[PDB]
């Protein structure tokens, strides 16, 4: 233990230039990967909207139109996953978090087509799911597949390319590279021991992948929230309050989303037929609400800077809310593929600007903005059901750019991480392993 | 950091006006801006407050509409709209740069001020009357002039003796309101060898009324 | 709804003395500040957060106290240190000032240089009388002004204002004014303005007479 | 067999561990906080008796060396006297005390390294206030383990990373950077750990709660929001972190030899060392007049620099000035940090480079400020090789997020050029040498 | 988001004047500004460049101080002072809010221009005479009317009928330069059934002599 | 500094065509952008880095090419897009313009509306007289007007003016502007204005007389 250190403290930070150069192409792979994956739900999205201008005066045709044309491409998606890889329904973060662990294998051959056009499909429908889900697994197996084509030996390769390319894909789905980089180290890592993730590698795919989502969709953010104002001291403990309750909140969350798996699973049975005609079925319901009210439907990022802005009375807010955690489940818990991520920003978002709009008319003299709330309530949902704070506080701050709320955020995150554990809450991307693990094995 | 408030003056009651405040030296927007008057004696009080986003605008448990306070920040300016006046909105009106240490806020720059008159009273100019002492009393080492402004409306007027030069022991006392008009002095203690050897000159201006007027100190002969 | 009060209406002391003023509250303040004012200037920001001096002020002022009364302070007091000082918090909404303290600059006592002025020949052609009597530079401001028209008391038509203390000297200045009609005036002799101060035990008498 | 194990009770901290936490980040910030008044107000003291001795001239010079060197020698005194093990940045005594090869004397190394570098740092020495922080910070999480007697390695190790995190986040109002430095460097990185990561939060939400009680309002570094980055132009950021990456491995052999041709001027005596000391600091606090830019922390020259409002020959000037300055500083035992110096030296580096790049492509309609930015944090990158917490350190003091892309560039392309000529991390480097000479 | 030149016209050779456009609608801060030239029905080349904290402005190929570009945050204004005026400076200004895509940088947004005429001839406001059918309209479908604006003299003018509420119909015809004095017609038409029954005005514009005329098309009585 | 110069200086086409302009560089460059300037408006941003369409720019546009040679394409032209374009860089300070291209619309031929219009009351009271004749919404582009006073030619005096191309209907109009002195228009009574046009075998004529 003793010399074994010693001298041994050089070597740290030596990563094999031959892996430094494989997590170049792989992230420069996932980051154009997330890019074409990314205009392509655009362009069907698109679609949608045009096919709804040719049915714009018949009203019930037009609510039929969204409804089935969503519909046949949620079914698309949810068999292109039953049909040829079912390890590639939910976010698939679990399954590449297992994938570390040695614990699941990296079907790239499969996944990467089933993913991309099979995700392509329900976002592309608009159901309530984030591209992360996708560019994730698509980026972690995107690693992979360069490792077995280029042959790398070592436990140290194979973990390295596995984690850039699901950072390099978290980055891309986000426009994050910190908080790609970030998710590995704080979470992504197997956290059970010490790993040869090479940190200098994860760099070099992120960054990658990072200018590839940069060359093309760029000059424009996902979310813009302007420069919110700042966060008084004697303002702090409002921000302890609202992690609380993201704190107590968490956990009742995980426990829907595992439980509505379960709920949904007997509505299938496992039936490849039932399972994609349920899915078309959502798919549909959620092109249908994309129209008649869009904020009950899709990935999120739009009704974000509007709630910020405190644009939403709080009627439409409690309103937003309940329907968002509804349809958040029936598309995640239901197998689809695509990511839980994107919906849980909203969700935080939008329970932030609530709190903020109470906390502002019970101290006018704290000279509040609910809009701050929101923004530090934004990656609280993430703090309380992923439990990996640090990245979505490195997530939010990407995004929204408004550094000066760093103390509320830290505080409103820690406060849901702590309270999440305290009311007896487990990180859901773990949990979910746990289960497809489980649920393996109980089945010898 | 300078705030320039304007439009106060002479208002009728029950009609209204509007108080503009000018911000320079710093970034308009990203501060809370303010109104806050001081009655003449009385003490200060707060109107209300505008955020830079104009979203929220707060005014003291001020009955229904009283004030509107808006902001355009696009002049770098705030507004103050006062209607149906009365006695009680006489006073004079800052605005004020509002901020905060730990979060407790406080008025942290005001401006000059622009003082509003509301009264039934016409705006008339003053009569302005030399006080030279008597050969009754001593011309002895000292000498003491004087100046009377008499009967005026509104305030202010501006006594400056000498075009100001003349500014050494000068007094000049507060206006008095009597009848609906104003009456004020101005005293000047000059060496018994300035004057009237001398010429000593009393300098008034009451523009309200496009006054300027300066009445030469001659003795009694 | 808040209300602050602040314990010396007005006060004086000599320059390096420890002045103390309060600002005590009808339920709970925290993090108060105090405003100088000085005459025909804008408040300025002088403590603030209960006591935080502001970027220029002296490091002889100092807030302190809590709950439910504070207090400025201080350690060798100037003459550039007279002014009023409003406390004010915003602990509670809405926010509050107090009554103000006015501070000021106590000298050595000053004998009032009394001195009377006759009605202008301008002032009379249209009719009008105004005598004014000036009792310029005393110490301290309490004075009783009493006039005599040939050497009978009268007490109605006269108009007194001080000024605020003397920036120069801090001193303080006075001033009677005696209004009647041209004819009122033109029935009389003797004019008599007679100053009562605490620097005598006999009253300075000026006057004048037509004759 | 038991193939299970399963994830449930990942981010399971005990409750006893997190209470522990919130108590040593209220300690390490005060701590931290009052630590910080002090350097100022002996700076402000030297800083009025050169008002007492501004006519004459060379009086000046003297009053200004002595005054520096007298509290120099103090601290090197209550370094070599009571606690050795607080010379240096002492970042690396506290990493060893995560490996468990080097113990927490917080007895001794709290005043001694309080006070000690109150007096380096007070002198106006070339040394940053991380060193002093960082390591009480360490310490205070040492001193609760042992007075609430805590078993477990659990508790031990968390106690003492949320200490050292706490502190480097009070030294940089830098919550974020104090988390990533034990998450990204210092975590003992050769296997797993107990550290608790939601404790280190509740530590450095603590200490910087109590820095922003006391020392806010105002920024230790205010740049203003300076340009933004085109695609085109990250060819630029690639090459000056190689220039980084080709020096960091080059600063890291003089630091470290440097140390050397040091101990020989004293031989280890400790009257020789307390006197050669208050010589540098005497320098320091000399030079700190008729050069303020080559001494002193660095964060002055900082916004001067990044505002390009330093010419082409005063950057090269300072540069190498305070290249000598550093290291007569730092390797010479001094207590204080090598982080700050750090920074002013690849601020100024970075504007350099910016400088040359805005009138070699009018094209590009570069502004030097963006080189500086990305070159800030690049010698944290190439010497003590922590890229992601120098990244995030710069990016919370800075505040310029638009040049993230360029600045993880700089910072990779340092970090890789340092690994390929052969450098290694600085702060394993010292810890190496000092368990060298332990077995050896 | 717009951009508004000004303070062209009529400079003497070897005079120099003070082009200035004012900027609203975008943060005039981080926004590199430019101006670009146009001489009469010539091709656009650029005079110079300047970022926001004044610190680098470079010109194009020119000398000591033939233009000099300034620029005032304060007022999100941007000038460009030519001196020294040669015939060649006689062309439209152009202020261009400047931007990249790649990097690459373009003229993001352009003003609307300002004319600037390198001449002698005194500046004159123009006769605006109305052009109305000869007391005999074939009372068509449509009727056509027109005014004629003469004798003027830097360029432009900028006719408008009924203040824009007459878009469609119209045609002002490039001048003609006679004897140093610009000669131009407008031309609208309109529904017969609409004139004389309702009014027909012609707003004539010239900004150099900040005259204004504004005709109203008198049918032949 | 890298010499700009495009395709064809002027270019007809007709609605329906597609249509190309190139941009050639001295020396070479790379990612130039194109500029629209309609006729009397200020120069658009239309296409840049190459070939990506500024917001609001129609789908029918696109750029390309690469070393010294760079072309702007429309894909099925519209009468809408009469104007001159400029490419330019900026990949080698300073940055260039091209020289332009004049986009002109080939369309089907539209006859003159010819009006004429004796001189104003206004302008005869100040010694003038102008007759104007307005030839409005005519193509092509070339047309002969001719003035007739009293049966007998005039060409001492008269000035032309054409518009530019139209961007919607794409036709030209023109003015001819008879300029005399007021005895001189004085000593004539009948006024006419030959318009000339392939549209018309024989000349169109407006007419007014005094009487
Ligand atoms: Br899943
Ligand atoms: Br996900
Ligand atoms: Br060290
Ligand atoms: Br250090």
């Amino acid at each position: 233990r003793r010399r074994q250190l010693i001298r041994q403290l050089l070597e740290r930070d030596k990563t094999p230039l031959a892996i430094l150069f494989m997590a170049a192409v792989v992230g420069t792979l996932v980051g154009l990967a997330a890019v074409a994956f990314d205009k392509g739900v655009a362009w069907l999205q698109n679609q949608r909207m045009g096919a709804l201008v040719h049915t714009a005066d018949n009203y019930p045709l037009l609510l039929t139109v969204a409804f089935l044309c969503s519909a046949v491409l949620a079914m698309f998606g949810y068999f292109l996953v039953r049909k040829y890889a079912p390890e590639a329904g939910g976010s698939g973060i679990p399954e590449i978090e297992g994938a570390l662990e040695d614990q699941r294998p990296v079907r790239w051959w499969r996944v990467l087509p089933v993913k991309f056009f099979g995700g392509l499909g329900t976002l592309g429908g608009g159901m309530v799911l984030g591209r992360e889900g996708p560019t994730v697994q698509i980026g972690g197996n995107i690693g992979r597949m360069v490792l077995d084509i280029f042959r790398l030996k070592g436990d140290e390769a194979r973990h390295t390319l596995l984690a850039t390319g699901a950072a390099a894909g978290l980055a891309a789905a986000f426009n994050a590279p910190l908080a790609g980089i970030l998710f590995i180290i704080e979470h992504m890592r197997p956290q059970f021991r010490y790993t040869l993730i090479s940190i200098k590698a994860v760099f070099i795919g992120v960054i990658m992948s990072t200018i590839m989502y940069r060359i093309f969709n760029h000059e424009v953010a996902l979310i813009d929230v302007g420069k919110l104002s700042d966060a008084p001291l004697n303002t702090l403990w409002l921000y302890l309050i609202l992690g609380i309750i993201f704190g107590i909140f968490g956990p009742i969350f995980n426990k829907w989303v595992l439980g509505m798996q379960d709920l949904l699973h007997r509505v299938h049975g496992g039936n490849i037929t039932k399972w994609v005609l349920m899915g078309g079925a959502i798919g549909g319901l959620c092109g249908l609400l994309g129209f008649v009210a869009p904020a009950t439907s899709g990935g999120g990022f739009n009704l974000i800077p509007i709630a910020t802005a405190g644009n939403f009375s709080m009627g439409m807010l409690v309103f937003i809310f309940v329907a968002r955690v509804i349809t958040t489940l029936l598309c995640f818990s239901s197998g689809a593929p695509g990511g839980i991520f994107a919906p849980m920003l909203a969700l935080g978002t939008v329970l932030g600007t609530a709190f903020g709009m109470v906390a502002v008319e019970l101290f006018p003299q704290y000279h509040l903005e609910a809009g701050t709330f929101a923004i530090a309530g934004m990656g609280a949902l993430l703090a309380a059901s992923i439990r990996a704070p640090l990245t979505g506080i490195i997530l939010v701050l990407e995004m929204t750019d408004n550094y000066q709320l760093i103390l509320p955020m830290i505080i409103t995150g820690l406060g849901a991480t702590l309270l999440a554990q305290f009311t007896g809450g487990k990180p859901l991307y773990s949990a979910i392993l746990a289960r497809t693990l489980a649920k393996q094995e109980a089945e010898q | 950091v300078r705030l320039l408030e304007s439009g106060g003056g002479l208002v009728q009651p029950g009609g209204s006006l509007k108080l503009s405040c000018a911000a320079s030296g710093f970034d308009y927007s990203r501060y809370w801006m303010s109104w806050v008057r001081q009655a003449p004696g009385k003490g200060l009080k707060w109107i209300g407050e505008i955020n830079p986003v104009s979203s929220t605008i707060n005014y003291t448990p001020s009955l229904k509409d009283k004030f509107i306070i808006s902001r355009d920040n696009a002049k770098d300016t705030l507004y103050l709209q006062i209607s149906k006046v009365r006695s009680e909105d006489t006073a004079l009106y800052y605005c004020a740069r509002l901020y905060y240490g730990y979060g407790y806020w406080y008025f942290d720059v005001w401006g000059a001020g622009t003082t509003v008159t509301v009264s039934s009273a016409k705006t008339t100019p003053p009569s302005v009357y030399p006080l030279a002492p008597g050969s009754a009393a001593a011309a002895a080492s000292m000498v003491t002039l004087g100046c009377l402004v008499k009967g005026y409306f509104p305030e202010p007027v501006t006594v400056t003796w000498n075009s100001g030069s003349l500014a050494a022991g000068v007094h000049t006392f507060p206006a008095v309101l009597q009848a609906a008009l104003y009456t004020l002095s101005s005293s000047v203690t000059v060496p018994s060898s300035s004057w009237p050897s001398e010429t000593v000159t009393c300098n008034v201006a009451h523009p309200a009324s496009s006054t300027k007027v300066d009445k030469k100190i001659v003795p009694r002969a | 709804d808040i209300v602050l009060t602040q314990s010396p209406a007005i006060m004086s002391a000599a320059p390096g003395d420890k002045v103390t003023m309060t600002c005590s509250a009808s339920s709970s303040v925290s993090y108060i500040h105090w405003y100088q004012q000085k005459s025909g200037t804008s408040p300025k920001r002088w403590i603030y957060d209960t006591s935080k001096l502001t970027s220029g002020v002296p490091v002889r002022f100092s807030g302190s106290g809590s709950g439910t009364s504070y207090s400025l302070t201080i350690n060798t007091m100037e003459a550039e240190d007279a002014a009023t000082y409003y406390c004010q918090q915003w602990s509670s909404h809405p926010q509050t000032f107090g009554g103000g303290t006015k501070l000021e600059i106590l000298r050595a006592d000053a004998a009032p240089t009394v001195s009377i002025f006759p009605p202008s020949s301008e002032q009379l052609t249209s009719g009008g009388a105004s005598v004014v009597c000036f009792l310029n530079n005393f110490y301290p401001k309490d004075i009783n002004v009493k006039w005599k028209i040939d050497g009978s008391e009268r007490q109605n038509g006269v108009l007194n204002s001080w000024t605020d203390q003397d920036s120069k000297d801090s001193t303080y200045s006075m001033s009677s004014t005696l209004t009647l009609t041209k004819d009122e005036y033109e029935r009389h002799n003797s004019y008599t303005c007679e100053a009562t101060h605490k620097t005598s035990t006999s009253p300075i008498v000026k006057s004048f007479n037509r004759a």
